[PDB]
RNA sequence: GGGAGUAGCAGCAUAGCCGGGUGAGAAUCCCGGCCGCCGUAGGGGCCAGGGUUCCACGGCAAUGUUCGUCAGCCGUGGGUUAGUCGGUCCUAACCCGACCCGUAACUCGGCGUCGGGGAAAGGGAAACGGGUUUAUAUUCCCGUACCGCGGUGGUAGGUGCGGCAACGCAAGCCCGAGGGGUGACGCCUCGGGGUAGGCGGACCGGUCCACAAGGCCGGCUAAGCGUAUAAGCCCGGGGAGUGCCGUAAUGGCGAGAACCGGGUGAAAGCGCGAAUGGCCUCCCGUAAGGGGGGUUCCGCCGAUCCCUGGGGCCCGUGAAAAGCCCCUCGGGAACGAUCCACCGCGACCGUACCGAGAACCGACACUGGUGCCCCUGGGUGAGAAGCCUAAGGCGUGUCGGGGGAAACCCAGCCGAGGGAACUCGGCAAAUUGGCCCCGUAACUUCGGGAGAAGGGGUGCCUGCGGGUGUGUAACCCGCAGGUCGCAGUGACUAGGGGGGCCCGACUGUUUAGUAAAAACACAGGUCCCAGCUAGCCCGAAAGGGUUUGUACUGGGGCCGACGCCUGCCCAGUG
């Protein structure tokens, strides 16, 4: 294994080839998925994956639809009542 | 795979082409007055200064 | 020489260096080879063959097996480690304490049993006096459940 | 560098005359100090082709060394021979 | 537990004596029970650092004592200021 | 001991290598500076009176 | 002769510096060329743990969108809101000018003279006692015992000092006490002069004993001052 | 020169023999067979360091601890190909330059501001299989793909929807700012889901084997693209306490449980890639070149590899920035993509080989050290143990032949009868030894001592039962009877034990190369200085260390866990 290789940021994995070789490929970990302001709770509807994994997809399979998409529902409901309750002057 | 900087190299190429020994013509033309010259070396006896 | 050609034919035949075999008498055919065109011409007509594979066999384990699981070979004398290391510790329990809760959670399913008497048992069964549905059942039908 | 000064030597082996052969390619002697795009341009006007791709090294005597590939209009035997070899 | 006199310092064996061993696990049987909360008023408050408590059922996040999550000083304090 | 075998813990980046300015495997290579010359501590070479290394170079007498 | 400890830490080496790197930032309140009357307002936000400190830390955020640093309160709730100036309310976590705290009032981090930033009762579990209010001083009661005069626009903090109580459990071994050192990279393990050598210290010999005696002058020279110094009295009362 | 044709070319891995060849010449070079060593490393891979040692052809003056037709030696000619691997980018601990202050001065010393560097194992756009060469290949060729800049052409959108909701969607462009997330993190422990790898049974071909029964070999499928459920978290309905629901364990609930339905979400698997690929094997002339067949299934174990969740610990709190994604504001245009299809461009350097009982360091082809840094099939067995073995590698830990051919030495095996009479001293050797059951003292800081001590049992065969499980799958647990031996942990593996005294409480550290200890450290006990422009310290000065600190703190000394205690003198020196 190269030195670089033998270095616990790559998660390894053994390989059947065609010709019957059984390589190991070397892969980077995944990032943990979003977490609120808040409240510090996993949001729903945003995926994990590295900015490679991202870049290949749209805009609206990143994130909810709904207002305040980095909030959990609770917070949002919150902010939302604040605002129209605090309009009203 | 070795990762070697580039000047290095070169000085390393020119250490080698030098180690080599003299030409029969020079002996010849010299009548047997020049048969080694100060840099004759062995990778396994004297080492160099990088 | 013939280093040259037995490396070649090695890493041509995937195989190593030592599973090869050059006919002893063709050894000028094999040396006028230097290309990997003519090695593999040579391999072709059979001058350099890869061997077999030797083998290990496991036909005197399997008869031992075969004894051990109909109950040789397994008494106090063959033993060199623990017996809870032999049979472990937390697995037993494990297994054990699932197997009750899946049985007592089909009990409660086909009806022979309501949420006060379940709950009682679930606890009893935490707290470990049972040890396997035999004595489960005993309990059961000795007081008045089944 | 500038062209007609890029290219110093081709190479006659064993080697270079297979890649000739088979892979339709020509191999040079250059100067250190050019890169692929001169190295390009010095093939196109020395001999009048168009080139497809340049790989290039530095050996161990301290001399650059390309494979350069023509497109399958042109023919690398023909300047070979229009050459010495 | 399963012993009489030794508490959590069951741990450290026959070892460092008495004194040593007695202050360990009275200080931490203290921490180790569990507190009222000074918002829900249920008991679940438990330490989190040097010097933090936290509620695991209403969320609430104080600061305190290193061992408990009041002192006399502070008792005092908080009388005081609020007769003033 | 302190000889044959800690001899062997010198496979590690060295102490000195090669000058641009002077052309001797002086270079103190974690701080900057020639050991020979003065190169990356001052404009001016190092030069002192008690020292032969300059005057063998030239062939001059102490 | 060689050296002593006390002398080599005069220099400065890693041996002996604080690894300051490791903590959070400096404590200080805010500049007072921006808190004339205007008494800011801040929620709390995290309250956390600092390795340079023998004290909690909380984040607090302001009406500025400004983050600062304060030393919590005993009791300071994650959600609070402090404020910062003279017209303050009076309670835990509050700062006001000296002038306006009544005697008998618990206090902490206060400034020597108005704008320094906090150099008084800032360690875990301490306070200090408000005893009387003039108008041209103020005396206060630290925890050594001096009854100290500080001139009454100087600030504070009311209420205590979390993180007390903190030497009643015992360090029952040797590691642990490495860890703690380790922290802040305090001098361990200690050597003894007694059992060093001659040149290594005014005491050290083959015997292991003090020939002379353990109280030293205030004028004698650096390499000499080892013992007790300018000792008023020794023993046990 | 004598020593001397002597010592050494032994000890830690004792390895060669028959047949054939090449050649002037063969213990030691090549081919075959027999016999053997290693076998959680003497195998397989790759840093640093070395620098051509790599490859082929030709050679034998010298080197090689012997010979040598051999060679890491000598001669001649060759060999290292990148849009995707790495540097190049970001910051860390740290460093430099300019200004500034000091210095008689500086190539010296330093605080602050500014600017810049700093990691070939930290962070971080993108490629996988087959083949080709004497010597390179994720770099060349074939086949199948992916990133970043720029374009052409159409649509989504600007000027659209479905769901109570969680959420599902192709869901506008250029510029600037701000917020939010990710990057982005310790030690210990447990469960669940998967994979590499292995085992068994059937079958199709080949080989071993007096027939038979039987054993061994082969039965392969990458990145990429398209596809979903766990756990966790959420949404809606619903409306609970002598309670119910649940976990391996902690545990949960009017601050809204059970129970109904749903949503988001991993590693994997599956399908395409992909059968004129790759392997096994039967054929015609055997030279370029051809022909055919097979490429099947069920079941179990299962990680130290991958993914996901709980729990515990800290007077100890386990990096930052670049970059990437989303939202909102403010400003411009009226056009126009983060979707589909197509095209163009993508520089500079490294890239051979050993990687160590011969290629590095030690003056050496050195039993040392660097590197054991990363990985490892079957059996017995608790086991990465020791013993045997497959693969792969060696017979180069580079001098061989003889022999009752001795004395004596080094490393080993057994010794009648007595059992420490030996010796400063039971030094050396021997005894015991694994697992199950029974039974275990003084003293004690009640945690220990303790495996105390002391005792019995243990193979093979024929059977009977139990636990989990659907299991005549798999792993485990009890008993009877029969029989053989001097001996049943039969080899390998595998404690000798008890009673008193001194010193030190303990785990830890020490004189590299004659001392490992009763010496050092330690927890704890006590004393002294200091309210901060402090106390203590460096320095020629400026300036600095403790200090991103403030008496629950910083510093300076002695005793040294726990237990009971710590008596008189202030005339002397301080
Ligand atoms: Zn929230
Ligand atoms: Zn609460
Ligand atoms: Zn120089």
């Amino acid at each position: 294994m190269k030195p670089m290789y033998r270095s616990r940021s790559w998660r390894r994995k053994y390989v059947r080839t065609p010709g019957g070789r059984t390589v190991i490929h070397f892969e980077r970990r995944k990032p943990k998925v979003a977490h609120c302001a808040m409240c510090g709770r996993p949001l729903n509807g945003v995926p994990r994956g590295r900015p490679s994994e991202l870049r290949k997809l749209p805009k609206t399979k990143k994130r909810p639809e709904r207002p305040y998409p980095n909030l959990c529902p609770s917070c949002m409901r919150k902010v939302m009542k604040a605002q129209v309750r605090a309009s009203i002057t | 795979a070795r990762n070697k900087p580039f000047a290095k190299k070169l000085r390393l190429a020119k250490a080698a082409k030098q180690n080599r020994r003299v030409p029969v013509w020079v002996i010849v033309k010299t009548n047997r007055k020049v048969i080694t010259h100060p840099k004759r070396r062995h990778w396994r006896r004297t080492k160099l200064k990088e | 020489m013939l280093k040259t050609q037995r490396r070649i034919a090695a890493e041509l035949l995937k195989c190593g260096e030592n599973r090869i075999w050059i006919d002893p008498e063709r050894i000028e055919d094999v040396a006028a080879a230097i290309t990997r065109e003519d090695i593999k011409r040579l391999i072709h007509d059979g001058v350099i063959k890869k061997k077999p594979i030797k083998g290990q066999s496991r036909a005197r384990a399997r008869a031992f097996q075969e004894a051990r699981k109909k109950g040789r070979h397994r008494g106090p004398g063959s033993k060199k480690g623990k017996k809870t290391a032999r049979m472990g510790k937390k697995e037993v329990w494990m297994m054990t304490i699932r197997a009750l809760r899946k049985e007592l959670r089909k009990l409660k399913a086909e009806g022979k049993l309501d949420a006060h008497t379940y709950r009682r048992l679930y606890i009893r069964a935490k707290g470990g006096q049972f040890k396997n549905k035999r004595q489960l059942y005993m309990f059961m039908q000795e007081h008045g459940i089944l | 560098m500038d062209p007609y000064k890029v290219i110093i030597r081709p190479l006659v082996t064993e080697k270079a005359v297979s890649l000739i052969e088979r892979e339709n390619k020509l191999t040079f002697i250059v100067d250190r100090r050019a890169t692929k795009q001169d190295i390009k341009r010095a093939v196109e006007e020395m001999f009048n082709v168009k080139v497809a791709k340049v790989n290039t090294l530095v050996t161990m005597k301290g001399e650059k060394k390309a494979y350069v590939k023509l497109k399958p209009e042109y023919d690398a035997s023909e300047i070979a021979a229009r050459l010495g070899l | 537990g399963r012993t009489t006199k030794v508490g959590s310092a069951g741990r450290f064996g026959p070892r460092y004596g008495l004194k040593i061993r007695r202050r360990v696990a009275a200080v931490e049987a203290r921490m180790k029970q569990k507190h009222v909360c000074p918002v829900c008023g249920r008991k679940a408050v438990r330490r989190i650092s040097t010097g933090i408590w936290q509620c695991q059922k209403c969320g609430a996040t104080f600061a305190g004592g290193a061992y408990l999550p009041t002192t006399p000083a502070g008792k005092v304090a908080k009388r005081v200021t609020a007769s003033k | 001991g302190a000889g044959t075998a800690p001899k062997g813990k010198r496979n590690r980046t060295p102490t000195h290598i090669r000058c641009r300015r002077c052309g001797r495997r002086a270079f103190n290579v974690k701080k900057g500076y020639c050991a020979a010359c003065g190169f990356g501590r001052s404009r001016r070479m190092r030069k002192y009176s008690w020292s032969h290394k300059w005057r063998k170079k030239r062939n001059l007498s102490y | 002769g060689k050296s002593l400890i006390q002398q080599r830490r005069g220099k400065g080496t890693t041996t002996f510096r604080a690894p300051s790197h490791r903590y959070r930032g400096a404590v200080r309140y805010v500049p007072l060329n921006l808190v004339q009357e205007r008494t800011l307002r801040g929620v709390v936000e995290e309250i956390l743990h600092d390795p340079g400190r023998t004290a909690p830390v909380a984040r607090v955020k302001f009406e500025d969108g400004t983050k600062k640093l304060i030393i919590a309160p005993e009791g300071v709730l994650v959600g609070q809101e402090i404020y910062i100036g003279p017209e303050a309310p009076i309670a835990i976590g509050n700062t006001l000018p000296l002038a306006k705290i009544p005697e008998g009032t618990y206090v902490y981090d206060i400034e020597g003279v108005p704008g320094d930033g906090g150099k008084y009762v800032r360690a875990g579990g301490t306070y200090a006692l408000v005893v009387s209010r003039e108008k041209d001083k103020v005396i206060v009661q630290l925890p050594s015992g001096e009854l100290k005069a500080f001139n009454p626009m100087c600030r504070a903090t009311i209420g205590v000092v979390a993180g007390g109580g903190r030497l009643e459990k015992p360090i029952v071994k040797a590691g642990k006490a490495y860890y703690i050192a380790k922290a802040r990279n305090r001098f361990w393990p200690k050597p003894r002069g007694v059992k060093m050598n001659a040149v290594n210290h005014p005491h050290g010999g083959k015997e292991h004993h003090i020939g002379r005696p353990s109280t030293v002058s205030r004028r004698a020279p650096p390499g000499r001052k080892v013992g007790h110094i300018a000792a008023r009295r020794t023993g046990r009362r």
